């Protein structure tokens, strides 16, 4: 069956 | 005013052969290298800034391929169609005598995402020292991507970016001197 | 010769003065032809051909699915944009110009800055030349920066200063470059 994706994430870094 | 950011992944047949990318007003932020299962920031200062999770975007390319196989089957096993590219070569900036500058292959409205491209010196293909961006994605959903020669500009030397797509009927040459 | 097979998954998001209104596009697209989507104005999956209907009808029967779909506008694309801001939105390049005859016709060319949004301005002898001006328009290099060339035609006296100005929210004063032959 149609697979729905992920939208994906970026995560900040410290600095 | 308006600003876009967009997750564009693909998965293409039979080359077996996915994309993941996040693409800012045009320019890509990062890509996701299958292979070595990595994200590669497009600039790489933008690796201090921010992270991401590999392993997610392949995750989502073997969601996609899954979903590729079941729409080929599902169109009846309709194969696309062959769109040749546009080809342009410019260089970073205006050229001066032994000073370094890039030469900038920018290949333009095409799918599928496939492309061969070679740069030639007086004739001669240049193996080392280039460099090259992903597929970029377009809203016609055709694609475009650059290749770049880094050089000391001579009115004696001449160059070709050679573009191969199985959209053309041979190989596109897009000449450049000084 | 081998007959190729493509599918293409896109979020876009579209932001409206900074992250004041959010869209977001999920876009299926399978060869060239986009098949299915997700609007959040629209609030569930809609077919574009017919190839896409059993997709929003299946993904529609998803209520979970669908309820994360409308919250990630908020969960997902406000988030990445506060995420690459500072490098992204916020990103200031200050363009290189140059200003020469080319190979009766002046060139300037205005080159790796960013953001795209710019001002070229022609003069002669400190006054602001609106006719005969050419441009090549905005060229996206790839690495961040744009490209663009602006053209004068003229009739250049013995004395006379041509300067190209330009304006970009990198240069607090707008940049300016002199020519006179």
């Amino acid at each position: 069956k149609m697979r729905m994706a992920t939208p994906l994430l970026m995560q900040a870094l410290p600095m | 005013e308006e600003h876009v950011i967009i997750q564009a992944e693909f998965y293409l047949n039979p080359d077996q052969s996915g994309e993941f990318m996040f693409d800012f007003d045009g320019d890509e932020i990062f890509h996701v290298d299958m292979a070595k299962k990595e994200t590669v920031w497009r600039l790489e200062e933008f690796g201090r800034f921010a992270s991401f999770e590999a392993q997610g975007a392949l995750a989502n390319i073997a969601v996609d391929k899954a979903n590729l196989e079941i729409m080929t089957k599902r169109s009846n096993y309709t194969p696309i169609t062959n769109v040749p590219p546009e080809v342009t070569v410019l260089t970073n900036s205006p050229v001066e005598l032994r000073e370094p500058n890039v030469l900038i292959c920018f290949i333009d409205k095409f799918t599928p995402p496939v492309v061969n491209v070679t740069w030639l010196r007086n004739g001669k293909p240049v193996t080392t020292g280039v460099s090259e961006t992903v597929f970029l994605p377009r809203e016609d959903h055709l694609f475009r991507k650059f290749h770049y020669l880094p050089f000391l500009p001579s009115t004696e030397d001449v160059y070709d970016c050679r573009v191969e797509h199985w959209g053309l009927d041979e190989p596109l040459l897009k000449h450049w001197e000084f | 010769t081998r007959p190729r097979f493509l599918w293409q998954l896109k979020f876009e998001c579209h932001f409206f003065n900074g992250t004041e209104r959010v869209r977001l596009l999920e876009r299926c697209i399978y060869n060239q032809e986009e098949s299915v989507r997700f609007d959040s104005d629209v609030g569930e999956y809609r077919a574009v051909t017919e190839l896409g209907r059993p997709d929003a009808e299946y993904w529609n029967s998803q209520k979970d699915l669908l309820e994360q779909r409308r919250a990630a506008v908020d969960t997902y694309c406000r988030h990445n944009y506060g995420v690459g801001e500072s490098f992204t939105v916020q990103r200031r390049v200050e363009p290189k110009v140059t200003v020469y005859p080319s190979k009766n016709l002046l060139v300037c060319s205005v080159s790796g800055f960013y953001p795209g949004s710019i001002e070229v301005r022609w003069f002669r002898n400190g006054q602001e030349e609106k006719a005969g001006v050419v441009s090549t328009g905005l060229i996206q290099n790839g690495d961040w920066t744009f490209q663009t060339l602006v053209m004068l035609e003229t009739v250049p006296r013995s004395g006379e200063v041509y300067t190209c100005q330009v304006e970009h929210p990198s240069v607090t004063s707008p940049l300016t470059v002199e020519w006179r032959a």
